[PDB]
C-alpha cells in the first residue's frame, strides 16, 4: 500500500472556530445535555443560559488540560510499569470586552440582580465583604461555515467557577478588557466536568468520514404509500422522512422531486400536497443514492 | 528480571508471581525497596577486654521483612476480588511461602503477617482499582530453605551397619533428622565436624550415641534441631524419657561431610532408617560452597 | 508468557433481574458453527449453572432468566469459553460472579 | 531437589446425602443428560422423606456422579432408597471422571422384574449385565449395601440388617486404581413418573 | 464512587452519608487519608527462641480512626446549623454507628469519640462557612459486623430436640449466645469445631453441656462472649451458683458449621430457644472465603 | 465487567412533600411496551411499597403522593427496574432512601 | 476523527451513536481512563523514486500530558498530545526502529 | 481446594484396644464413677489376655468413654470378650459427651 | 556468558481449555527437518508430559 493510502487524512476533518461564543447560566438553570434542535437538528441554547458577547481576538480562547500523574515501579523492571491518571483538571480563559451585568457579576463573585440605578442611571458595583464562591453552566460554542453547511463545535462545562482574574492596565488607546480564567468542576446531576459535541449540516457530512456510527450506504424512507387529499384539509399534504441505514435523518441533504407533479406537487422540505386525484411518484436523491415513494392522490 | 522469580504461596494454597516471568498475571505486583530480605539478621556479641570488647558469639534474629506489593485491574470490581483473594493469602497464625527462584535453585521462606496490612491510597481504591499494600511479614525461622536431601536404608539383618554421604552445602549449620524402625538398639553418629563449641571438637570427632533399645512399633523420629523434642515415638511411648539424659548435640556445619555411620542390634525383623539433611541458606541464591 | 490465558473478570447478579451479557462487550469474529458457554461453580468444583451463549458473526450474547441465575451464590467462580469449529474449547474471560442487590 | 514423588497418604474418606433442601446442589454433578437433568421428589402422597431422581419435566433417564472421590479402591455405599413405581436404579462404583467404566449394582422394579442385577457400564446411561440376576422385592425404606473390595476383587449387595450377600459377582473387567474412584448413581424409566429412588445415600473408603 | 458508600448514624439518629452517592447531602463530607479504617489492628507476640524469636500468638487491638470531614454551606447561619448537628451526632460515653456498604454488603462499627474534635481553621470558621473538623473516634469492639443471624425453636413438648444450622462466613471466630426459657432442662452445644485453645480441640468436637435445671420464672440468658458472665438470670438468682464449674468454652471458628443440637427435657409448659450468632469482619468489604 | 449490573445509588425522601424522579435523569431508548417498576422494601424483604413508572420514548417519570411515600422509612431498600417489551425485567438502579426533612 | 477523539479524552467512543441530525457529544470519563495503544511512527524519504521508509514500532503508547489548545478565528482546532511508551511484555521491547 | 483437601470432620475413623500392656491409657476417660474407677485384670490362671474392668478394688460398676468421637451415625464396634463370671457388660454406641444418652 | 543459554519462562495452563502456544511468540530461523519438544516434569524428575 502507498503511503498516501495508507495516511488516508481527510482535510474537511479540520474544524476551524471561524466564530466563537460563550454562553453563562446561573448554577440553578437546567444544563445543556445537547446543542442540537430535536426538530430540525439547529442549534438550541437552553434557556437561562446568556452570552457574554465580544472579546478578545489575539487572546482568543484558550483550554488548558492539567494532568496529574502517577508512575508505578516494579521491583523486577528498571522502568514504570504503569502510570495512573490521578485527574484531568480543565479551566478555559478569554479576554472580553462588554461591561454587561453577568460579566461584572462574574468579574466581582456579586449577584447584581439587585443593583437598583441611581436616577440618572448610574450604578455603583461594591466587591463582596468576602469572595463568593459562585458556580455557572457554560456553552463554548464556535461555528465553522464552509460553503453555506456550518459546524457548531462546542464544549459544554456544567459547572464551571472563576478560578483566577487576570491584571487589567489601563490604557488611554485601548478599551477594558476583562481576562478571567473558569476552572470546571464535575456535575454530579449530569454526570461529568466537561463534554465536546458536533452538530451541524457539515457536521452531518462528515459523521461517517469521522468514523461514528457506520457509513451511509442505504437511503431509506418513510412508508411508501402515503394517501393524500386534493381538497384542503388534514390530509391534504403529507411529510416524507429520508432515512440512512445508520438512523440520521438525511431529509435536508437529499433533494426532493416528483415525476407527476400533477398528482402530488412536492416542497423542498419534502411536502407533497394533493393536487389531483391518481399515483405519484416521489423522488429523494442524494449523490448515488436514491428513495422512491408511490403517493395515492383522493379528490 | 528473568534472572530471578519471586513467588508467594499463600495460607490457602493459592500461587502468585510478584516478580519475574510472568508477574502480575494475578493482579498483585512486587514495589521496589524491600527490607530484611537477602541477609539472615545476625547480631554479635562483645564482653569487656583489655584491648576494648572481645568477642562472645553470634545469634541470628528472625526476620522483619516489609515490602509493598500493587494491586491493580481494569475494573473496580476485580480488583476487589483480587485484593480480597491477596488478603486471603495471608494470615497471623499460619504461614504462608515465599520462594524465591534464581539460576541458584528455588529457594522459600515461611512468612507470617506479623501486624495488620496498610492498605490503599489516601482515597478511596475504588477510584484507581490500582493500590499498593504495605505488608510487615515476619520470618520466625529466618534462613532460606530448599527442599532436604533424604537417604533411606533397609536391612533384614538382625545386626548390620551403614554409611550415609553427608554435606553441607550450604553457609549456616544445618540439623539432621533421622527416622528409625522398631524393635532395635540403633546407634547414631554426632560428629562434631571440628565444631569447638562445647570444647570438645576433636574429642568428639568421631562421636557416636546409642538410643534406647526400642520396643515393638515405637518407631521413633530423632530430630537434631533445638526447636523440637530430640526423640519423639509414633506409639506416643516416652523413648527420651527413657533415655537418660543423654542428647544429640552437633549440627552439620558447613563445608563439612562424610560417610556418617549408623549401627543397628537386637532387631531380629530387620529395620529400616531414614536420614534428612535439611539445606538451609542464607541468602535467597548463592553459588555452591565449598 | 509462552501461553496466553483467560482474561480475569465479574459477572454481576441480581434478585429479580434478567442476567445478561451484551455482545458488544463479546465481540469478537466467529465463523458459524461457533459455541460459547458459561459455568458456574464453587469452591468444591460442583457446577453451580451452565447455559449456552447466543454467537452471531460478530458477537456472542447472553441472556438468562433471574429464575435460573437464582440459586448461584455471592463469590462463585466463572469461566466462559468458545469452541471455534473443529478445534477445541478455549477459556476467554474466568472470574468471580458477585451479586449486587439489597442484601437482606 | 525431591527424591522420589510419591502420592499422598490419603485417608479413609465418609460422605452423606438425605434429599431434604430445595435443589440438588453441587455435589452431584449430572451426567449423560447434561446440566439440569436431576431432581427432587416430595413423594408426600406416601408419607416418605424426598428422593432424588431425573426431572420428568424433561428427562427420563439420568445419571449423577459425586463430587468428591474415594480414597481407596475397596468401598461401601450403604442407600435407603423408596419404590413408589417401576424402574431401575443403579449405585456405580469404581467409576472414572466420567462414568465410562464402572461397576454397578442395579435394582429393577416392575410386573415381572422385581429383580437385582450386577452391571458394567458403557456410559453413563448405557451398561450390560453379569451374571444372573435375583428376585428381590423392595418395600419403602429398604436399606441396601454394596460393598466393593478390592482384595477380593467383588462386588456384593446385602439387604437391610443380614450380612449374607443378596448379591454377588467377582472378576469383573473394569479399571481400578487411580481415576477410578468415582460413585454414583443412576435412573432408568420407561415412565415419566418416579420408580426406584434413593431418600438416602452414604459413602465410605475401605469395606 | 459508586462502589463504596460510608454513611454515619449518629447517636441521636441522624444520618450522614460522608462518601458514595449522595455524600454531602446533609452539609458534611469526609476528607482523604482516613487511618486505622480498613484492617482490625492485630499485634503479635513473640518469646526468644534458638532462631531468634518463635510466634507466641496474636492480640487484637480497638480501633484508632482518625479522619476528617467538611462541613458546608453557602451561608454562615446555615453552616453553623450543619456544625452544630454533627457536633450533636457524636459522644464519648455511647456510641454511634458508620457504615460501609460495597458489593459485598453493609458491614458496621460502633464508634465513640476518643478525645474533643479538632475543627475549623486558624481564622473564625463564619469567614469560609466551609470548614473541616478532625475526629478522632475509637472502636472498642475492632471487628467490622453486620446484623446478627437470629434462630427461635419453641416446643410444646416436655422433652424435644432440635438441630440449628451454624455457620461463620467471617474471617474472625464468633461467640454465640443463647436466650433459653424456664422452667425445664437445657443441653446446648459447645463444639470445639477442632480448636486447641484447651488441648481438646477433637476431644470436644461434639462437647455439650447441660445447663442448670431452671426453676419456673428463671429465664436464662447464656452467652459465650468472654466479655459477659455466660449465665444471667433476668430474675437475679445465682443460677451459676449451681452449675459446677463448667461452661461454655469454645468461639465459632471461622469457615466451621453445622447443625448444632439444643435439647430440652423436664419442661412442662415447653421451652423457647433463641441462637444469636454474630457475623463479625476486619475489613469493611471482603469476599466469601471458605 | 461482562453482565449488566446495577447502578448503587440513593433516593430522597421528605414528609408531607411529594416523590418524583425527573424524567431527564432516566434517559434512554424505550420502546412501545417497556414498563419501569421501583419497589422499596425493608430489612427482612418485606415490600414497603411498589410503584409504577410512566414511560416514554426517552424517559422515564415517577410522581407519587406523601400519602404513598409515608410509610418509607430511611434507611430502606429500593431497586428500579425496567421491562422492555418481550424481555424479563432488567435492574436500572437499586440502593437506599434517606430522607431530607426535619427530623424528629 | 473517533480515535484523535478517543486518544484525546481516554474514553471509548465505540457506543456513541449520532443523533437523528448526526450530531454527536463526547462526555469525558468520571475518572481518567488509563488506555494503551499500539504506534507506528512510519516516515519516507522519496529519492530518485526509490523509497527509504523509516519507522518507529512502539508496542504500547499511553497519552502522558496534553498542552493547552488555543481556539483563533484563523486556525484550525489542532490536539497536541505527548504519547510516551512502555516496554511490551509479549514482543520485549519499548521502541525499535526500522528502515525499509 | 475443597476439592482437594479432606475436612478431618469429613473422614472415617478406625480405633484399636488391646490392654496387652497392663494399663489403661490415655484414650479412655471414666464416666459416673469419676477417675480412677478403671483397672486391668490379668487372668493369669487361664490363657487368657488381660482385659479392662472397674477397678474391683473401689467399685463393682464403672463406665469408660473413648476419647475420640466417631465422624459419621452408623458405627461398627468389635469386641472380644471373657467371661470371667457373673457380671453385666454393656458396648455402648451413639452416646453424647458425658455418655448420658446411648444406644447398647 | 559465553554460551547460550535458556530463558527463564513460564506458562499458563487453564482446565478446559485447550494449551496453545502462538507461532509468532516462538519466531527464529527453523530450516526443514527441524524438531520442537516441550517436556513437562515433576518436583523428582519424573516425566509427566511430551508435546511435540
Amino acid at each position: 500500500t502507498d503511503f498516501y493510502t495508507i495516511k488516508d487524512a481527510q482535510a474537511d476533518l479540520a474544524i476551524a472556530p471561524l466564530n466563537l461564543t460563550v454562553l453563562l447560566a446561573p448554577y440553578s438553570t437546567t444544563p445543556a445535555t445537547t446543542l442540537e434542535s430535536p426538530t430540525d437538528g439547529s442549534l438550541a441554547i437552553p434557556p437561562g443560559y446568556k452570552s457574554v458577547g465580544h472579546f478578545e481576538k489575539q487572546a482568543g480562547l484558550t483550554l488548558g488540560n492539567e494532568f496529574d500523574s502517577k508512575d508505578i515501579e516494579a521491583y523486577g523492571e528498571p522502568e514504570p510499569i504503569r502510570t495512573i491518571i490521578n485527574k484531568r483538571t480543565t479551566t478555559f480563559d478569554f479576554a472580553m470586552y462588554q461591561n454587561q451585568r453577568n460579566v461584572l457579576e462574574l468579574i466581582w463573585t456579586q449577584d447584581f440582580s439587585n443593583i437598583q440605578p441611581s436616577e440618572f442611571g448610574g450604578i455603583v458595583l461594591e466587591a463582596p465583604k468576602v469572595p463568593k464562591n459562585i458556580y455557572y453552566r457554560a456553552i463554548l460554542v464556535g461555528m465553522d461555515d464552509r460553503n453555506d453547511r456550518p459546524i457548531w463545535l462546542y464544549w459544554l462545562m456544567p459547572k464551571v467557577k472563576l478560578d483566577k482574574l487576570d491584571n487589567q492596565t489601563l490604557n488611554d488607546d485601548n478599551v477594558i478588557e476583562y481576562k478571567p480564567t473558569l476552572k470546571a468542576f464535575r456535575d454530579d446531576v449530569v454526570g461529568y466536568s466537561v463534554a465536546q459535541g458536533f452538530a451541524g449540516p457539515g457536521w452531518r457530512d462528515l459523521v461517517a468520514t469521522a468514523g461514528f456510527g457506520e457509513a451511509l450506504t442505504a437511503l431509506t424512507i418513510t412508508p411508501g404509500s402515503p394517501t393524500v387529499t386534493v381538497a384542503t384539509g388534514a390530509s391534504h399534504t403529507a411529510q416524507l422522512l429520508v432515512e440512512g441505514d445508520n438512523g440520521i435523518n438525511y431529509t435536508p441533504d437529499v433533494v426532493f422531486t416528483s415525476s407527476a407533479p400533477d398528482k402530488a406537487s412536492v416542497s423542498a422540505a419534502g411536502l407533497v400536497t394533493g393536487v389531483a386525484a391518481g399515483s405519484a411518484t416521489i423522488t429523494a436523491t442524494k449523490g448515488a443514492l436514491t428513495a422512491t415513494a408511490t403517493v395515492t392522490v383522493t379528490a | 528480571t528473568d534472572f530471578l522469580k519471586i513467588e508467594l504461596i499463600g495460607r490457602d494454597g493459592s500461587h502468585w508471581v510478584l516478580s519475574g516471568p510472568g508477574m502480575g498475571q494475578q493482579g498483585v505486583t512486587l514495589n521496589p525497596n524491600l527490607q530484611q530480605f537477602y541477609d539472615a539478621p545476625v547480631k554479635t556479641l562483645y564482653v569487656p577486654g583489655p584491648f576494648g570488647e572481645e568477642y562472645a558469639g553470634k545469634r541470628v534474629q528472625r526476620r522483619e521483612i516489609v515490602f509493598s506489593v500493587q494491586a491493580y485491574d481494569e475494573d473496580p470490581d476485580t480488583w476487589s476480588t483480587v485484593d480480597s483473594l491477596w488478603r486471603w493469602a495471608w494470615d497471623y497464625d499460619e504461614e504462608s511461602e515465599l520462594r524465591v527462584s534464581t539460576s541458584d535453585g528455588t529457594r522459600f521462606l515461611k512468612v507470617r503477617l506479623m501486624e495488620e496490612p496498610k492498605p490503599y491510597y489516601e482515597k478511596d481504591p475504588h477510584i484507581t482499582a490500582d493500590n499498593p499494600i504495605v505488608m510487615t511479614v515476619t520470618a520466625t525461622f529466618p534462613y532460606w530453605q530448599d527442599e532436604p536431601e533424604e537417604l533411606i536404608w533397609t536391612t533384614l539383618s538382625t545386626e548390620d551397619m551403614t554409611r550415609f554421604p553427608v554435606r553441607n552445602d550450604g553457609d549456616v549449620p544445618v540439623w539432621l533428622k533421622w527416622t528409625l524402625t522398631a524393635p532395635g538398639l540403633w546407634i547414631l553418629p554426632d560428629f562434631s565436624w571440628g565444631n569447638d563449641m562445647y570444647s570438645r571438637g576433636r574429642e568428639d570427632l568421631g562421636r557416636t550415641v546409642a538410643m534406647p533399645e526400642l520396643v515393638a512399633g515405637e518407631h521413633v523420629s530423632v530430630d537434631s534441631d533445638p526447636r523440637v523434642q530430640t526423640l519423639i515415638a509414633v506409639n506416643g511411648m516416652p523413648t527420651q524419657n527413657r533415655w537418660k539424659g543423654n542428647d544429640l548435640l552437633y549440627p552439620l556445619m558447613p563445608g563439612k561431610g562424610a560417610e556418617i555411620p549408623v549401627q543397628l542390634k537386637n532387631a531380629p525383623e530387620g529395620g529400616a532408617c531414614k536420614l534428612t539433611r535439611p539445606r538451609w541458606y542464607s541468602r535467597p541464591w548463592s553459588r555452591p560452597g565449598v | 508468557m509462552l501461553s496466553t490465558g483467560p482474561i480475569m473478570e465479574t459477572l454481576t447478579l441480581t434478585v429479580g433481574s434478567a442476567f445478561e451479557i451484551p455482545g458488544w462487550k463479546l465481540r469478537g469474529e466467529y465463523p458459524a458453527g461457533t459455541t460459547s458457554h458459561l459455568v458456574f461453580t464453587d469452591a468444591a468444583g460442583g457446577t453451580l449453572g451452565e447455559f449456552e451463549g447466543t454467537v452471531s458473526a460478530k458477537e456472542i450474547h447472553y441472556l438468562q432468566a433471574p429464575d435460573d441465575v437464582k440459586n448461584i451464590p455471592h463469590g462463585a467462580n466463572f469461566q466462559l469459553f468458545v469452541t471455534y469449529p473443529s478445534m477445541q474449547p478455549q477459556c476467554l474471560y474466568f472470574g468471580t460472579a458477585i451479586r449486587k442487590e439489597p442484601r437482606y | 531437589p525431591l527424591s522420589t514423588v510419591v502420592s499422598p497418604e490419603d485417608s479413609a474418606v465418609q460422605y452423606k446425602a438425605n434429599f431434604v433442601g430445595q435443589y440438588i446442589g453441587p455435589m452431584w454433578k449430572p451426567m449423560g443428560n447434561g446440566w439440569g437433568s436431576l431432581g427432587i421428589h416430595t413423594h408426600a402422597l406416601i408419607s416418605e422423606a424426598p428422593s432424588m431422581g431425573p426431572n420428568y419435566s424433561l428427562f427420563s433417564s439420568a445419571a449423577a456422579r459425586w463430587l468428591w472421590s474415594m480414597n481407596m479402591d475397596s468401598v461401601t455405599i450403604v442407600v435407603r432408597v423408596l419404590n413408589v413405581g417401576a424402574g431401575k436404579f443403579n449405585v456405580i462404583v469404581c467409576a472414572d471422571y466420567q462414568m465410562q467404566t464402572y461397576l454397578g449394582i442395579q435394582f429393577e422394579t416392575g410386573i415381572s422384574n422385581n429383580k437385582v442385577h450386577v452391571i458394567t457400564g458403557d456410559g453413563p446411561l448405557n451398561w450390560g449385565y453379569q451374571g444372573d440376576a435375583v428376585n428381590n422385592t423392595t418395600a419403602n425404606g429398604d436399606v441396601y449395601t454394596i460393598k466393593y473390595n478390592d482384595l477380593l476383587d467383588t462386588i456384593s449387595c446385602y439387604k437391610g440388617t443380614s450380612l449374607t450377600p443378596l448379591i454377588e459377582a467377582s472378576g469383573l473387567d473394569v479399571p481400578h486404581g487411580e481415576g477410578f474412584r468415582y460413585t454414583g448413581l443412576a435412573w432408568n424409566t420407561a415412565l415419566l413418573s418416579p420408580g426406584v429412588e434413593p431418600t438416602a445415600w452414604e459413602a465410605k473408603d475401605g469395606v
